[PDB]
């Protein structure tokens, strides 16, 4: 997911 | 004694712009893509600020995600606010430098109801002269402030944070007051000032879940973290399941 994406950022 | 204040202002995140076109004519998709947009860039700052604050990571990493995703909204509303009061003393919305409400666009939008309470939350800020201190502190406990009935992951580790976030905010409210009168009563207000906020929220909450669910025919976009909070994490909110923290009844 997108979120998922961000909060590995 | 000023640590904690000084790592609120430290963390503080800076200007935020939606990317709006200002020369094109106001229209409720333009603008309510523009908000939707804002939101999905203020929530890459929001969860980098949250990651820095003192003891947040004390919380278990699926708790983290929950408050930040429960939250967002009254966080974003309280900042927009306070950016309001100080950009332009609340006669306009401030949401973005690039996206500022007036009445117009206040009903363009078709949230008139909702921005008249947030242009009145923005002007409590003036009405009690609410210090740049006190902002900060309230708006990191505003992050807080929402859990599900049914508790969260690990409720002893966010309980215990909560408090102490409630800890430094009367330890602020103390900092210039040696009267224990004034302090409660300062306290008092604070509160009933923290609280007038989850009405607020809830009523944006309703809004963009009825926007999200109807957008593909009123031609509205949303970005795809908003677009997936607002279908899992908003509805338990709505739903009951997950619910604000209010210090009065
Ligand atoms: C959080 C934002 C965007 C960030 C901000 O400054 C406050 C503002 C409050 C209204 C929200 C908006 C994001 C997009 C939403 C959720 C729209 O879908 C309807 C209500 C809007
Ligand atoms: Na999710």
């Amino acid at each position: 997911s997108r979120w998922a994406e961000v909060w590995d950022d | 004694q000023p640590i904690f204040l000084n790592v609120l202002e430290a963390i503080e995140p800076g200007v935020v712009c939606a990317g709006h076109d200002n020369n094109q004519p106001d229209s409720f998709a333009a603008l309510l893509s523009s908000l939707n947009e804002l939101g999905e860039r203020q929530l890459v700052h929001v969860v980098k600020w949250a990651k820095a604050l003192p003891g947040f990571r004390n919380l278990h990493v699926d708790d983290q995600m929950a408050v930040i995703q429960y939250s967002w909204m009254g966080l974003m509303v309280f900042a927009m606010g306070w950016r309001s009061f100080t950009n332009v003393n609340s006669r306009m919305l401030y949401f973005a430098p690039d996206l500022v409400f007036n009445e117009y666009r206040m009903h363009k939008s078709r949230m008139y109801s909702q921005c008249v309470r947030m242009r009145h939350l923005s002007q409590e800020f003036g009405w009690l002269q609410i210090t740049p201190q006190e902002f900060l502190c309230m708006k990191a406990l505003l992050l807080f402030s929402i859990i599900p009935v049914d508790g969260l992951k690990n409720q002893k580790f966010f309980d215990e944070l909560r408090m102490n976030y409630i800890k430094e905010l009367d330890r602020i409210i103390a900092c210039k007051r040696k009267n224990p009168t004034s302090c409660s009563r300062r306290f008092y207000q604070l509160t009933k000032l923290l609280d007038s906020v989850q009405p607020i929220a809830r009523e944006l909450h309703q809004f963009t879940f009825d926007l999200l669910i109807k957008s593909h025919m009123v031609s509205v976009d949303f970005p795809e973290m908003m677009a997936e909070i607002i279908s899992v994490q908003v509805p338990k909110i709505l739903s009951g399941k997950v619910k604000p923290i209010y210090f009065h009844t």
